[PDB]
């Protein structure tokens, strides 16, 4: 019967494309090169970086090292506002609530540590502590001020109540660990992916499985939603990246090139969606134009390899992140 | 069981042909281009990271 | 005077030496040779983004030197046989400190990097600081004294007052300024030797201590040690005797002062075999190189 | 009139981040792995004196962090990578574990699992100039147990004679040969007991030989 099942959704998918999107996206004026410089350089982490992560009014943001801090910086100016001593330095993952007043981590700790920033003494205290996850944090991310997510290496997903301190809802049926989440827009819906090699649509209300998405050879390292809601956009360690669309339940276009064999350790997209920036293993940054199977940038300015991405809001610059201990904020 | 029934789940789905949804996105992406700094690089003057 | 041509002819006829050749054809070639070891290193020490450590600079700073003590060398064999008598004493003092200072400059390198092991090997530190301070004190400190030594014959301090005190291989410079300078080489040989050996001896009197089951890295050290102090010492020192017998011997005793070109080539390799000890013990340098 | 205070605040933060790092830098730090029943936790248990967990001690002058990650059951080679640029990895092995079977319990020797894992720990691409300290643990236990049933079961290609020193012996040699990386990094042994009071000093031994390798590395003279 499984096999079956399997069958009939192949052939109802395959049924489903009557042509590939870069037959429609075809004739569509190339973006042409993109060159982006080094505005900023963030300079205070003594150790890799592996998360970074911008605050809603794209120009405070925090980063986690390994050395044991979660920075916040002012891009701008460039001072660390503030400075957070974490418990434990095996961090792997930070977030910037919407509101600018709570900040999330955590890592191989399992935990995940929720630190306040808007206090009456005017220091940043430990808010809470989320500790139900039985493998590593890989990535979290806020709902609001009281509603968090996270993915965990044990192959599982959590919805947390930050009050309480309580699992909320618990998303079961990825096989391997879960690496990378991303919240959708509206907030109802969440992609998640895994090192089975596979993508899976989360429903936030209820807690099942809307659909999976396969295709990755390898595991799924970062996954990003693009901004309309109805797409997303996954990278992986067999050097490539793909889109999907949730209304096709199928793959549309896949990002890679020969030259290019290592994995990929963070995707994002510009704020119309048009760039696909993903981070590579070999220090690098590629402008991917998701519309149109073509390279069309590179962001080169780091010794190591760029662990962490990200764009502002507005729009305005990218932020990259990278083992050789420093952030640095492209426009 | 519990495998069978997820798949059964994920079958009887609202599907649409990829030519939509490639219509869709490029749709989107045109819609937006007029927006997108890193797209079009903004003037100077009202870039907050040159001046 | 420093304008006279007469004083140079008066000093060599005094000296005894009042007179191109095939060896500088060999000379020539072994400075292109030192000349293109010191380029690869440095171009090495530029190329690879690991070699950023204060130790590569002091490497660097040693492969300078030797490039320098090449290129002056080269030149003033260019410059010596019958274009001496053509020369100013200006243009005389000018030729001859050039190889003082360039030789000088090496030695001082060397020097540099011993007393550069000799602190990271004391402090014995989990994670070795690029620490700038010392690294800007001593490579300056290193050339600014190679200058200052180098340039005392043409600021004063010479033969040219009176003929008396003049030493056979360099007829325009005065005896006690060689006695001087060989002090200062013997301070320094004696510096870099027993830098080497306290690093030594620290490695193996802490390697003794230490408690495994039935010297690997106290064996091949003093081997390394070995090697350097060994070159060192076989390359300089036939030079080193050459001018203490001239402080010694007066003029037209002694004929072996007449063929000093030999003992000059030899010092002068001394830079060539700086780059191979500095490199191929290094091997971390060699995998760098290709 | 808020520009100047948040720049003060910033080198302040500055200050204090250096300040961090430099004390930081001045501990060594220890990655502990092992097999299920191998003895590490008699091992944490006598260097004393839900995720990872990290133990602070200090031996003659010299603080290390030893961080167990036993714990964690999810796959392994996305986070190792993490202890990229400790001083030395700790591995324990169960030397009574050669004669027992694994969970299977079909086919599955504990010693080969232990070998499988020491194998790929040793060769990782991550840990290359890193050494390893092996503890062998059970030693008394394995001593008893070897009276009775010959080393046979495990590595059958074994002629040698059922007595502790020979069988001992020929197991640190399959652990030390299964390493590649034979030329960049070592592997220290030490046969550990229940009650031995020297193993502390046997992993500061280690440490201390690895820095003085490491200090001539970063002269030219290694
Ligand atoms: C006739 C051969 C000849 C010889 C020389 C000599 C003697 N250079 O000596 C360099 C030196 C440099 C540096 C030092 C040390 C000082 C202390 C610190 C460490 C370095 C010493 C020292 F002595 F101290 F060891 C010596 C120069 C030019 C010519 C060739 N000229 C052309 C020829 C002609 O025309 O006949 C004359
Ligand atoms: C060399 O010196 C002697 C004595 O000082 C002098 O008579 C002779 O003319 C000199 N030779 C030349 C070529 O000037």
């Amino acid at each position: 019967e499984a096999e079956q099942l399997k069958n009939q959704i192949r052939d109802a998918r395959k049924a489903c494309a009557d042509a590939t999107l870069s037959q429609i996206t075809n004739n569509i004026d190339p973006v042409g090169r993109i060159q982006m410089r080094t505005r900023r350089t963030l300079r205070g982490h003594l150790a890799k970086i592996y998360a970074m992560h911008w605050g809603t009014d794209s120009r405070l943001l925090v980063s986690a090292s390994q050395d044991g801090k979660l920075i916040i910086w002012d891009s701008y100016t460039t001072n660390k506002v503030h400075a957070i001593p974490l418990r434990s330095s095996w961090v792997m993952t930070c977030a910037y609530a919407p509101s600018g007043n709570y900040v999330a981590c955590g890592g191989l700790d399992n935990i995940c540590s929720i630190y306040n920033l808007k206090t009456r003494e005017g220091n940043v205290r430990v808010s809470r502590e989320l500790a139900g996850h039985t493998g590593y944090l890989s990535c979290c991310r806020f709902l609001d001020d009281n509603q968090i997510v996270t993915s965990s290496g044990d192959t599982t997903c959590a919805l947390w109540d930050i009050e309480t301190g309580q699992q909320t809802t618990t998303f079961t049926g990825h096989t391997g660990d879960v690496m990378s989440l991303s919240l959708a827009p509206d907030t109802r819906l969440f992609v998640s992916g895994a090192c089975d090699a596979s993508a899976k649509l989360w429903d936030v209300r209820e807690g099942m499985c809307r659909q999976t998405f396969t295709g990755h050879e390898s595991d799924i390292n970062a996954i990003c939603f693009f901004p309309n809601g109805n797409a997303f956009a996954t990278g992986s360690d067999d050097a490539t990246c793909r889109l999907f669309d949730l209304r096709a339940d199928q793959e549309l276009m896949t990002y890679s090139h020969d030259n290019i064999i290592c994995g990929i350790t963070s995707v994002s997209f510009s704020k119309s969606g048009r760039l696909l920036l993903a981070g590579y293993d070999d220090f690098n940054c590629n402008v991917w134009d998701a519309l149109k199977a073509d390279r069309a940038g590179v962001l080169a300015g780091h010794d190591n390899r760029v662990s962490c991405l990200g764009v502002t809001d507005d729009g305005m610059a990218v932020a990259t992140g990278s083992w050789d201990s420093f952030l640095k904020i492209w426009n | 069981r519990k495998l069978v029934e997820q798949l059964k789940m994920e079958a009887n789905i609202d599907r649409i042909k990829v030519s939509k949804a490639a219509a869709d996105l490029m749709a989107y992406c045109e819609a937006h281009a007029k927006e997108d700094p890193l797209l079009t690089p903004v003037p100077a003057s009202e870039n907050p990271f040159r001046e | 005077d420093y304008v006279n041509y007469d004083i140079i002819v008066r000093h060599y006829n005094y000296t005894g030496k009042l007179n191109i050749k095939l060896t500088s054809v060999v000379f020539i070639l072994i400075c292109c040779f030192i000349i293109l070891e010191n380029i690869f290193v440095l171009l090495t020490i530029w190329k690879t983004k690991k070699f950023h450590r204060p130790m590569y600079y002091f490497i660097g700073n040693l492969a300078l030197s030797d490039l320098l003590a090449g290129v002056a060398y080269t030149a003033n064999l260019l410059l010596s046989g019958a274009t001496t008598y053509k020369l100013t004493p200006a243009q005389w003092f000018l030729r001859e400190g050039s190889m003082f200072v360039a030789l000088s400059a090496s030695v001082f390198s060397l020097l540099a990097i011993a007393i550069e092991r000799y602190i990271t090997m004391l402090k014995m530190k989990l994670h070795n600081g690029s620490n700038n301070f010392r690294l800007f004190l001593l490579i300056s400190a290193c050339w600014v004294i190679s200058l200052i030594l180098g340039g005392l014959p043409i600021m004063g301090w010479n033969c040219i007052s009176a003929l008396s005190s003049c030493s056979t291989v360099l007829p325009l410079y005065h005896k006690h300024y060689i006695l001087f300078c060989t002090t200062v080489f013997t301070l320094l040989l004696l510096s870099i030797v027993i830098l080497y050996c306290r690093i030594y001896s620290l490695v193996r009197t802490r390697s003794r201590r230490l408690t495994f089951r039935k010297s690997e890295k106290s064996l091949a050290l003093l081997k390394t040690v070995i090697i350097v102090l060994s070159v060192f010492i076989a390359c300089w020192a036939p030079l080193f005797i050459l001018l203490l017998l001239d402080v010694g011997c007066k003029v037209k005793t002694c004929d072996i002062l007449f063929r000093a070109e030999y003992f000059l080539v030899l010092a002068v390799l001394n830079s060539g075999t700086n780059p191979i000890i500095y490199t191929l013990t290094n091997k971390e340098m060699r995998r760098a190189f290709i | 009139a808020e520009d100047k205070a948040a720049v003060e605040r910033s080198k302040m933060i500055d200050r204090n981040l250096r300040e961090d790092g430099e004390k930081a830098a001045r501990e060594v730090k220890l990655l502990l792995l092992g097999a299920g029943e191998s003895g590490k936790s008699t091992i944490v248990k006598q260097m004393k004196i839900t995720g990872i967990v990290e133990t602070h001690f200090t031996f003659k002058d010299l603080h290390f962090k030893m961080f167990d990650v036993g714990a964690q059951r999810s796959e392994r080679k996305k986070w190792i990578h993490c202890f990229e640029g400790v001083t030395a990895i700790i591995f324990c092995v169960a030397l009574s574990d050669y004669d027992l079977v694994l969970a299977e319990d079909e086919e599955m020797n504990r010693m080969h699992e232990s070998m499988k894992l020491f194998d790929s720990i040793c060769n990782n691409k991550w840990f290359t100039d890193t050494s390893i300290i092996l503890f062998l643990n059970k030693k008394d236990l394995f001593e008893e147990k070897i009276k009775k049933s010959p080393l046979t079961i495990c590595y059958p290609e074994y002629a040698g004679s059922n007595t502790y020193e020979e069988a001992a012996a020929y197991i640190q040699c399959q652990f030390e040969d299964l390493n590649k990386r034979k030329d960049t990094k070592e592997i220290y042994t030490h046969f550990t007991c229940a009650t031995d009071t020297k193993n502390v000093q046997f992993v500061f031994d280690a440490v201390t030989d690895v820095i003085i390798k490491n200090n001539l590395k970063d002269c030219g003279l290694f």
